[PDB]
């Protein structure tokens, strides 16, 4: 309906800049912070090395950024593997469900390469099973209920309510066990805070994918079962994810 | 003690370049970065640029991008600067300088003079008319600078003023101004010494009443 | 390309009197230094990092400032403060310099002792003629002189030199110079220079008739 | 059926073990070159000034980090949190895409961005949808214009109907997958390539984030900004119907 | 012409501390990062730290954290390092080299003897019994090194072994071989002369024949 | 932490041979040094970055290599380049040496010259009695030393010591020195010393009867 996109497009475009002046409010002072470290860092660095220019020390600085960028190490100077096969599965799991953390980059133009074309055939054929677990998983969640629902009703509460409550109930078991489980999980396994690992669940089962957390990535862990395993859990969450959005979809429809 | 020594004044026709250097002595040269400064008369001070004397690297102001070249010899520990196309707008003094935040030592500075003029000797003329009398001598179209004026060989020595030399038409003129008391003069005599040492002139004039 | 404004670019004080100059800058800045220039030399490193002084220096010197906004302080002029302050900020590339503040010594206001003088006889027979007038040990600085042939005033061929102020009185002195050919000179007849300062409402003149 | 969802699975599987062995192969032998390249700056720099011992190096290395690690940005106008980055940065949450290009350093801004997902990228779904419509309609209608054409050939009509698809797709492709990578690479410096990986990790929203182009805006280029984010709401709206499709064929398959 | 000119060897009980010195010259102190490196008699060369003689910083080899403290005076352009605790193991010798990736100067090296030994003097005792005869002295149970042999006066040079000496139960051993013609003994006499500065004692014994 | 092998850590060259010692590292480094040290002295940096030689190093010295293998290498060997060679590494803080590798002039075989010592009566009289050997200007330096008391083998209260190859005849000598105390020495009657090396099949022997 014309006038009603129109409307649509200005009220997204109202949500955007709504956020976009909240998230200056609570991001923009940490930055400017920052940039005044580095330019402390730095003044320091002449103070104590007569040797050295500001815009060698620029170079310097810059040259460091990039290698950092890329994925190197400040405390080292040089043992676990980022493409072992174990975080190859997990990488290839990050594309085909969208989600895309993108917390370790392909540096090959193969590996490019060979990435369009592993999701566009895995993304689609992902999304077949996605719908296929949606509707399972609700099919056993909605079986479940019903031996429960068959008490509500001899309790003489009206079907419409029970109907109600079901879903509630419906809905806090999922999220208890694909939200709030997870997020008390992590925070034990990747000390990580309770607001931090509910940071991370969402972003995931979003699929937004930001990358700043990433469940088992860290290189200490001797956990090889750990990160494919949250997958399965990530497979689960997201169909749920899934499944309950369309049947609301519906129901409103 | 540490100092930086510059070389001397320099004069250069336009369209010429120029050389000039910095040796360094009290501390090691190739441990502190070395920069140059320009001061056009009695006005603001302005970067040019830097060397580290270690590295070879430069950076430069964008206003003086294509005009300077910063050179160093490290056995000799001197820095040099190359100034390019020369136009009267270069004529200034020249510091180097040493720090890499701050400028913590300089050079005593060099002028550089551009122009087209030929070394030329001093025209002195007297100048001639209470307790006190003032006299004086004008000194004009002289190049280049400087010169220099005594009284009395120098037995007047309170009382005098020299007047900075101004161009007139690519040529220098000053005068300096001597009091004395006027039971003084004419009852003895007052002569003006004017030395140019470019072109090996001296010069002494009597003042006479008129 | 960060920007450094001192202002005032001339100022003054008797001895005694607390001096302080500032220095304000385009964008924030860490630390601010100062240099120390007296004509005839060098600048000096005056005062770095902001408040620390360089060996040579006093202790009637100090400094303060930061982000955006720095000072130089004397707690107590004296005689050999009288120079030139800059200050130059190195947390950017390329390092720059404010314009200087000029600081000179106050003293009691003194008239320009004055004098003209004619053309000599060695500079006529040559074809020129230079007419001179010297205003002598003045202060304060500012002061106007005016040329006048037969009366009627004359501004072309005029050039003008001020001494740095004097290092044991304090006062400036100044030269005028007309300067004709001999042709102009010898059509008029009398010849007044006129010198306009704070001491006096009104002019001191100095005149010479070329008879 | 269950039995047929099972063989799914295990197909999904293989795909990803697949993708595994294949990034592993092509990735591992350069995991440690960013290390490399690090070590040769350093030793590099400690070479040209004798005034640096290594450690000292290294604890610049470590600030450096820290403050890069904050937001800080070297210097030789960049603000990430500055309203025109941060309505970008809105924009990759509601599409999902989630580049993560910049991270939040705060927990403030890790809650809210919480509910504005939650709230933001089912609004957007929405106008999304509108506007697949929308633009199909428009295109469609044109191909229409075309079809006339066939029909008149005698062509028969089933034909026609998929002349018009792979026309409706490829018309499209030229304009929301050709026509920007041929944009990106002269605007961005980055290969042919590097330009349709882009386009295609944005438009499957992936959201690897390795490369990013809209986050500020270019001077002497003022309509760049503006038009990859109209760029991004179109071709978004054009993928979908491509990713239903592939769909389909697979299930024909 | 670079030099790096270290304080002389020293002698300390176990227990005890120790500070030794390094005097650069040729190059300015403060542009160099110095290093320490322990050589313990004939064997593998280890780094002990570095310091900053500009900055002060130091960093230290895990082995040698408690044991060395690295400090400079920048005025005297010198370098210092003080040992601490010390036991026998540490008895080596001591180089300051300059480096920050190779170690491009180094000083003479200076001596460290720990030890709870007493000065002694050394007891020398002969070693008497072809064409060539050999002769011997046994120099045994002194403290502390070093001691001289020499032959006749050392007029007797040539033909001549002295072993490096070995501790036995805190003191030193060693013997000198002399090899002479037999025409040459006995009829003619031999005597090793031994010294042992630090105890001022010299000694010479006659090598005589088996009775 | 980075360990360094230097393997063989002892080598020999006659003059003109082409010589090459290598040095492997434990994990990956860019650049290897080396030093070059002669006993009685600090080391010197003789090659740096792999392969740059140091101001006064001769052109038949070179260095390669690369990751974890690096060498230094002589074209053709001469006499003063007999020493002791040192590689290191900082591409990994702490820095690190390998061992040394130490290089001897070849030359021609050579039997040891044996000579044995009964105790004097000097030492006798304070109770305790050392039985002395010198094997003496020999080549090549590996040998071995057997005593025996009355036919009977001993090896305890053995001490031993060798000299540096002689700087004219590159030849080696060593003492061997059986201590005993005054009881033991007086209870047996023959004593032997029993050198084996490369230049016979059959021990060299030299007795002595205490009557
Ligand atoms: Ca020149
Ligand atoms: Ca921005
Ligand atoms: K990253
Ligand atoms: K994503
Ligand atoms: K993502
Ligand atoms: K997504
Ligand atoms: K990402």
């Amino acid at each position: 309906r014309s006038t009603t996109l129109l409307a649509l497009l200005a009220l997204v475009l109202l949500y955007l800049v709504s956020g976009a002046l909240v998230f200056r409010a609570l991001e923009q002072p940490h930055e400017q912070q920052a940039q005044r470290e580095l330019g402390e860092v730095r003044e320091k660095f002449l103070r104590a090395h007569p040797c050295v220019s500001d815009q060698e020390l620029g170079l310097l600085i810059k040259e460091v950024a990039d290698a950092l960028g890329g994925g190197a190490d400040p405390e080292t100077q040089s043992s676990h593997s980022a493409w072992d096969l174990g975080s190859a599965f997990f990488f290839s799991g990050t594309i085909i469900t969208t989600i895309g953390y993108g917390n370790v980059a392909l540096r090959t133009d193969a590996g490019r390469l060979f990435c369009i074309f592993y999701a566009l055939v895995g993304i689609p054929l992902f999304g077949i099973l996605l719908a296929g677990v949606g509707d399972r998983l609700g099919s056993s969640l909605r079986h479940g209920i019903g031996h429960i629902e068959a008490i509500f009703l001899k309790w003489h509460v009206p079907p419409e309510l029970v109907r109600v409550l079901s879903a509630m109930l419906f809905l806090l078991i999922g999220c208890l066990l694909f939200v709030l489980t997870p997020t008390f999980v992590f925070c034990y396994m990747e000390d990580w805070s309770k607001l931090e690992a509910i940071y991370f669940v969402i972003v995931t089962l979003t699929t937004v994918g930001f990358g700043d957390y990433v469940a088992g990535a860290d290189p200490r862990q001797d956990s090889p079962a750990y990160q494919p395993l949250v997958w399965f859990w990530i497979l689960l969450g997201l169909a749920y994810f899934a499944s309950v959005l369309t049947t609301i979809g519906n129901w409103l429809r | 003690e540490v100092q930086l020594q510059q070389s001397g004044p320099e004069l250069v026709k336009p369209g010429a370049s120029m050389k000039t250097s910095c040796k360094v002595s009290g501390y090691s040269f190739t441990g502190y970065i070395m920069n140059w400064v320009k001061q056009r008369h009695g006005k603001n001070l302005e970067w040019i640029g830097l060397i580290n004397p270690n590295t070879g690297y430069t950076t430069y102001n964008q206003k003086f991008k294509g005009k300077a070249t910063l050179t160093v010899d490290k056995s000799s520990s001197t820095a040099y600067m190359e100034l390019l196309s020369l136009t009267s707008e270069d004529s200034a003094i020249y510091y180097c300088t040493r720090g890499n935040y701050v400028f913590d030592y300089w050079g005593q500075g060099t002028t550089l003079t551009v122009s087209s003029a030929k070394t030329t000797p001093p025209s002195v003329y007297p100048l001639a008319p209470n307790s006190m009398v003032t006299l004086g001598c004008l000194v004009k179209g002289y190049f280049p600078e400087p010169v220099t004026v005594t009284w009395n060989s120098g037995s007047l020595s309170s009382g005098v003023h020299t007047f900075p030399a101004v161009l007139q038409s690519d040529l220098y003129t000053l005068s300096s101004s001597v009091t004395v008391p006027s039971s003084s003069w004419p009852s003895e005599t007052v002569t003006c010494n004017v030395a140019h040492p470019a072109s090996s002139t001296k010069v002494d004039k009597k003042i006479v009443p008129r | 390309q960060i920007v450094l404004t001192q202002s005032p670019a001339i100022m003054s004080a008797s001895p005694g009197e607390k001096v302080t100059m500032t220095c304000s800058a385009s964008s924030s800045v860490s630390y601010m230094h100062w240099y120390q220039q007296k004509s005839g030399t060098s600048p000096k490193r005056w005062i770095y990092d902001t408040s620390k002084l360089a060996s040579g220096v006093p202790a009637r010197f100090s400094g303060s400032g930061s982000g955006t906004s720095y000072s130089l302080t004397i707690s107590s002029m004296e005689a050999e403060d009288a120079a030139t302050y800059y200050c130059q900020q190195w947390s950017n590339s390329p390092p720059t310099f404010g314009a200087g503040a000029k600081l000179e010594l106050k003293r009691a206001d003194a008239a320009p002792t004055v004098s003209i003088f004619p053309p000599s006889s060695e500079q006529l027979t040559s074809g020129g003629a230079s007419v001179v007038c010297f205003l002598n040990n003045f202060y304060p600085k500012d002061i106007n002189v005016k040329w006048k042939i037969d009366g009627s005033e004359r501004q072309n061929g005029v050039l003008n030199s001020w001494t740095d102020q004097d290092s044991k009185d304090s006062t400036y002195s100044m030269s005028s110079t007309l300067t004709l050919t001999k042709d102009e000179y010898e059509r008029h007849n009398s010849y007044t220079c006129e010198a306009t300062h704070k001491t006096s409402t009104s002019p001191i003149v100095k005149s010479f008739n070329r008879n």
